[PDB]
DNA sequence: GTGTAATCTACTGACATCAGAGTTCTTAGA
DNA sequence: TCTAAGAACTCTGATGTCAGTAGATTACACT
């Protein structure tokens, strides 16, 4: 879907008693299950995207709350962004005095029915004003025949969920190890788009996962001038770009209000309030005084308009990869603009690929910023896993470094080792062999901070603390490895250290 | 290395 | 379609679980 | 480090005229000089400069003579590069309508390093003469000097109009005499201490690199 | 004049980013 | 016998960017 629409999902549990009280075991608990996953894939979402919406309501309660369409239905939460004190709501119904809980406000194991509950959701999307990009309805019921007994019952629920396919509002499902049996084929085969035990899905709303996730957005666009004539338009993408703790909003002490910094100019000798035009800049060189006005600290450092400029080609392997600038940016075509020249950037991308080639450009990302140079290294797409494309096609801008940025570094000379030094090398190496995967490793203080930010945010027990995955288990280091630490200590230097 | 001139 | 795109966060590709070293 | 640097530049009448597909050697020199003076009034190195000027009609040194020590103003001493240095060098400096020797220059600048290299820090040091080689002079100190640049640990760079792959008879047999003084002090890499006023105005074209440390 | 288009130009949320300022460590250090 | 000049890292604040929303301005038009 388009950019703006918001993912939105709505969380809506079988208050039934004889699933809500039971259990076959002792050890876990249906409603006690289906609350985890709300208060889990709620505390999710409010880490990693704080924009989409979540509601929760409960069917076939004693007690009600709706728009209309009433009978024994209770809406815990309408539609909303998420936040802390809506999972302290759902905290206060968890466990076997949560059971209990419940139980004195909204009552247990009444008479139901889907069509007025597909009724009630429908009507819930429908009152809110924000473009949505998912619509999306969970299912928590065992009741796999959802008491179709009567069929010109069920046939309206049918219907009715027809009726929500056909609106766009989508709907799914989770089974919820019913004693001796759940099978869809029986009903729910129509509802959603050969027997369990219980979903492998339902895992998955615990994996209690944490990032930002930022939708595909350009950084830019730009024109790639081939000469002082031909241009095609570009985007220019963030595929790799390090995320930081989120910027903290100073408060005031004694109400937790928010503040407003309101910083101001003010003459040292006087009650001037000195605006913008009343102050320049300046360097010191030589022992005098450089003066130049605000408007000209920004007209030096100018030199282009927004665009890339074509230097010619090279071979791939003059581009050395020791020395590196910034982060790698992804070239993609953009027919927003300049239309049909995605025809020419395709035929540029298909045969630099044959020529063993990088083009070499003059890259501008705004007005008044200096050209850096640029090599587009052209990209071949992986599709061999199933369509996972691990790769996009198109080029990489990596950025090359000038003079200044290639720092001194002192003088040292040696070619020191042996064969047998290196031999037994090779074999340590050798037994220290995995694979690493680019999504392999976690920021240790970026994960830390959430969990510390959560036991604050919900006044829980404790910092969850879990532990980090870049140190490495040392243990394991001396025992795959085994003893041969000696060979350096033996075989390499004296004994003095 | 260079210097003088050349510094 | 389904095989890669998360339940929690739909659209965007699902998070592994992690990993570090191990032999 | 911290440097010495000294220009030692030919200011008589000769240097004014031409082949006339150039501009003159005086005023190339005194273009050289300029291009070079903007790096280190900028750069935040730690470097002395001075000013020495031959060929003056007249004369302002330590060393005041007759003939030697003579047609030469020490025309600014050995301390940090500055704005003012830069506009009496773009702007200020006239040739002589006399004549003067750059071992005669040399010999003062030479001594006013030795001055100079006592009273405050140094590491390493230059000299730095420009002419177009109308020197006139008696092969004099020429052992003592080479022997001395050695002992006072200064090295020299030359600086002149022609090339090194119209000319005068005078200079071309006066750079067989810079060249045996190169011999003299470094052997084959002592005449990369010599440079024409074409190859640097085509090499001093742009400010330094900034200088840092990791 | 009076009334209905079509469409430019704004503002906001959000995301990256240079600069600028606060903070701990090396050498040169009376 | 030690006191600043030179690093280094993080963090904060502004400027510019993109996508999307919707208002007011400006054309278009009446026999």
């Amino acid at each position: 879907y388009k950019y703006s629409g918001r993912d939105s999902l709505i969380f809506l549990v079988d208050a039934s008693k004889a699933m809500f009280e039971s259990q076959s075991e002792d050890e876990l608990t249906p409603f006690d299950m289906s609350i985890q996953c709300i208060q889990s894939v709620y505390i999710s979402k409010i880490i990693s995207s704080d924009r989409d919406l979540l509601a929760v309501v409960f069917y076939g309660t004693e007690k009600d709350k709706n728009s209309v369409n009433f009978k024994n239905i209770y809406v815990l939460q309408e539609l909303d962004n998420p936040g802390a004190k809506r999972i302290l709501e759902l905290d206060q119904f968890k466990g076997q005095q949560g059971q209990k809980r419940f139980q004195d406000m909204m009552g247990h194991g009444s008479d139901y029915s889907l069509s007025e509950v597909l009724w009630v959701c429908a009507n819930l999307f429908s009152d809110v004003q924000f473009k949505m990009s998912h619509k999306r309805i969970m299912l928590f019921t065992n009741e796999d025949n959802p008491h179709g007994n009567d069929s010109a019952k069920a046939s309206r629920a049918r219907t009715k969920a027809g009726d929500l396919r056909d609106t766009g509002i989508f709907l799914d499902l989770m089974h919820l190890k019913k004693p001796g049996g759940f099978d869809i084929s029986l009903f729910y085969r129509d509802i959603i788009s050969v027997h369990f035990e219980e979903s492998s899905k339902l895992e998955d709303l615990l994996r209690k996962v944490r990032a930002k996730e930022t939708r595909k957005r350009a950084l830019s666009r730009l024109k790639l001038k081939l000469n002082k004539d031909i241009v095609i338009s570009v985007g220019i993408y963030n595929l790799v770009q390090k995320a930081l703790k989120p910027p903290p909003i100073k408060l005031y002490r004694e109400t937790n209000e928010p503040v407003k910094t309101k910083t101001r100019t003010f003459n040292t000798s006087t009650g001037g309030l000195l605006l913008p035009s009343d102050t320049k800049r300046s360097q010191i060189y030589g022992s005098r005084q450089i003066i130049l006005e605000k408007e000209e600290t920004e007209e030096l450092k100018r030199f282009d308009d927004p665009g890339l400029m074509l230097m010619g080609f090279k071979p791939l392997v003059l581009l050395k990869k020791h020395h590196y600038l910034r982060p790698s940016l992804f070239v993609y075509p953009e027919e927003s603009l300049v239309i049909g020249s995605s025809t020419l950037f395709s035929a540029l991308l298909i045969k630099c690929l044959e020529k063993e080639v990088a083009a070499l450009c003059r890259y501008t990302p705004r007005r008044n910023i200096p050209p850096y140079f640029v090599a587009l290294v052209p990209q071949e797409e992986e599709l061999d896993d199933q369509k996972i494309q691990v790769t996009p096609p198109g080029f990489q801008l990596v950025f090359l470094p000038f003079a200044d940025d290639k720092r001194k570094m002192p003088f040292t000379e040696k070619i020191m080792a042996t064969p047998e030094q290196v031999g037994k090398m090779k074999a340590i190496v050798e037994k220290l062999r995995f694979t690493y995967r680019s999504d392999s490793f976690e920021n240790p203080v970026l994960q830390q901070h959430f969990r510390n930010l959560e036991a604050l945010a919900l006044d829980l027990m404790e910092p969850e603390q879990a532990v980090d995955l870049t140190l490495p288990k040392v243990e394991a280091m001396n025992k795959r490895l085994g003893s041969l630490v000696d060979e350096f200590k033996e075989l390499v230097y004296p004994p003095d250290y | 290395k260079p210097r003088g001139l050349f510094s | 379609r389904c095989p890669g795109e998360s339940l929690i966060n739909p659209g965007f590709k699902s998070k592994k679980p992690a990993g570090g070293v191990d032999f | 480090n911290k440097a010495a640097v000294v220009l030692c530049m030919d200011v008589g009448f000769t240097m004014s005229n031409s082949i006339p597909g150039i501009e003159s050697p005086f005023e190339q020199a005194k273009k050289v000089i300029t291009m070079f003076v903007q790096r280190q009034v900028f750069a935040e190195n730690k470097d002395e400069i001075a000013l020495v000027l031959f060929g003056t009609d007249g004369t302002d040194n330590p060393l005041s003579g007759g003939d030697q020590y003579q047609n030469i103003t020490v025309h600014r001493h050995l301390m940090l590069p500055d704005f003012d240095l830069l506009e009496d060098i773009e702007s200020k400096i006239q040739p002589g309508s006399q004549q003067a020797d750059f071992l005669d220059a040399l010999i003062v600048s030479m001594d006013v390093i030795q001055h100079e290299t006592i009273g405050k820090k140094f590491e390493k040091r230059h000299i730095e003469i420009f002419t177009d080689l109308s020197s006139r002079f008696s092969k004099s100190q020429l052992d003592i000097i080479i022997h001395s640049l050695k002992k006072c640990d200064i090295s020299l760079q030359f600086f002149l109009p022609f090339s090194l792959g119209g000319i005068t008879e005078q200079q071309k047999e006066g750079l067989e005499i810079v060249k045996m003084v190169m011999i003299s002090l470094e052997g084959e890499d002592g005449l990369d201490e010599i440079y024409s006023f074409s190859e640097s105005l085509r090499k001093l074209c742009v400010f330094k690199k900034i200088e840092r440390h990791s």
